[PDB]
């Protein structure tokens, strides 16, 4: 974690004493739990003022980089008691005043989980320590999930053994030589701390796989669509939007505690239920690029479920049913209005597209629906990454694309097939040698006299 | 809850930044439906 600062410039550790002086200048003003209820109301009145449009999009996005930024600042130096009697406690964050359940659990989850591993008596402590759920409705969703969803960060789902590993093998690669020898302690002292680590998160990993499994009994016993329904707006499509490092908890945790039967399920009713494009709408620049991290490691973890493991021949299709919504729920947002559903689109596009390329027909869609905005209108200079992203789109257009392959009954399609395989007999016979002169359309045209179909 | 009660008198009885300041705000009840409920999607 502290070598990961280190590359991205985000200096903490560095200068510890002077961030510890500037914190104690808000305590003694007793304004810690004044600043984060001041920044987040400010952020919902920037919802009543009007006197821009696109900056007042920018005002919402720059008032939550900041409340989390500050948060962050927090929980670096008040630790201990003095983070308990400054930051007020969650059972009247959520009764008094009223703040969001994403905003509310943020603040008050590194403490559940040292006083957790602290003692297993103080565990029947926190539990019973809960306030009323005014944002969401406890009335048939299951509080041994919503609890146990909103606790847990990606430090007890996921596990590795690469990245503990390749650090050590680099550390004394680059270092080999006659420097000092207090180095030399220092590096030997820095190899044996990953060792310590490494174990003790296998410790903490492994009573949490179980702990999921021994509940798992129960969440697969009563699958109500409309119970799977209250499940996803209320706590995963919130937890997606938050933030990156907490897009992708909700896709480790969705495959670590449902059963592939019932995964099936739930996938299927995001699919659906077309609320993708209604999504892109409602999103900043940086709402809108988590809501790709959050499908672009879904779609690599099915297709290591198709390539190696084995999908049903119907459910194989059901993965191809998924590929033809999808691209019809972008297109129709590709050519919407001003800037919004635009910005968003192309934003959504940078992340997913490393894994696109699973549909041939589908690629040349979204490739020519580029270029018809850029001759319709154009006011500021969005092209910057759309000239890019055309190029990305092109050079893995080539790479390795087949639909028939994977689809087997195509009852009108297979008779297309038919039909555009004898075209190109004569095409060839037509432009080498020439017998019979035979003008067709390309298909560059044909596909936009389908796609004025598919926009309507 | 009063931001759908103005929809059951606007029926009974700018634009777009108006609408985007409405929809940030019902992602968390009524996020399921959004077909064609409070206006249309264009």
């Amino acid at each position: 974690k502290q070598y990961a600062r280190h590359l991205i410039y985000d200096f903490r550790d560095d200068n510890s004493v002077i961030s510890s002086r500037l914190t104690s200048f808000f305590t003694d003003q007793s304004a810690i739990s004044e600043i984060i209820l001041l920044l987040y109301t400010l952020n919902l009145k920037a919802n009543t003022q009007n006197s821009h449009y696109k900056i007042l999009s920018t005002r919402c996005d720059e008032m939550n980089t900041l409340l989390w930024s500050f948060i962050e600042l927090i929980k670096h130096c008040l630790k201990g008691k003095a983070f308990e009697e400054n930051v007020l406690p969650f059972v009247e964050l959520n009764n008094r005043f009223h703040l969001s359940t994403p905003w509310t659990f943020h603040i008050w989850r590194d403490y559940l989980d040292n006083q957790l591993n602290s003692n297993e008596n103080f565990s029947i402590d926190e539990l019973i320590e809960g306030a009323e759920f005014s944002d969401v409705d406890l009335t048939k969703i299951s509080k041994d999930l919503f609890t146990t969803f909103w606790r847990l960060s990606l430090y007890d789902i996921h596990f590795d053994k690469s990245l503990y590993d390749e650090r050590k093998n680099a550390l004394s690669g680059e270092n080999t030589g006659h420097m000092s020898n207090r180095k030399k302690h220092l590096i030997q002292n820095q190899i044996k701390d990953i060792l310590v680590t490494g174990i003790s998160h296998q410790r903490a990993f492994k009573k949490t796989s179980e702990f999921i499994s021994e509940k798992s009994n129960v969440w697969n016993k009563d699958c109500g669509e409309d119970q799977i329904k209250i499940f996803l707006q209320n706590c995963v499509v919130p937890r997606v939007l938050f933030s990156p490092s907490d897009a992708l908890f909700s896709s480790f945790f969705i495959f670590m505690a449902f059963r592939t039967e019932n995964l099936m399920s739930i996938l299927n009713t995001c699919i659906t239920s077309n609320i993708l494009k209604t999504l892109l709408f409602c999103c900043t620049s940086s709402e809108a690029g988590n809501l790709g991290l959050f499908f672009t490691d879904v779609l690599k973890k099915l297709e290591k479920m198709r390539l190696n493991g084995d999908f049903n021949d119907q459910a194989s299709r059901k993965l191809y049913e998924w590929h033809s919504v999808i691209t019809e729920q972008v297109i129709d947002l590709l050519s919407e209005k001003n800037y919004m559903s635009i910005r968003n689109g192309i934003e959504f596009m940078k992340h997913v597209t490393s894994v696109f390329p699973v549909v041939k027909a589908h690629i040349q869609l979204v490739y020519t629906t580029l270029e018809e905005n850029l001759i319709n209108e154009e006011r500021e200079d969005i092209k910057l990454p759309s000239s890019a992203l055309i190029g990305h789109l092109k050079a893995r257009l080539k790479d390795a694309l087949e639909l028939d392959e994977f689809c087997t009954l195509t009852e009108e399609e297979a008779e297309q097939k038919r039909i555009r395989e004898m075209e190109l007999e004569e095409i060839k016979n037509y432009e080498t040698a020439c017998q019979n002169e035979q003008k067709q359309v390309a298909l560059r045209k044909q596909l936009e006299l389908n796609k004025s179909q598919r926009l309507q | 809850e009063a931001a759908q009660a103005k929809w059951e008198s606007k029926i009974s009885s700018d634009e777009i930044i108006r609408q985007w300041q409405t929809l940030r705000f019902l992602r968390s009840r009524y996020l399921f439906d959004f077909d064609k409920v409070n206006e249309k999607t264009g």
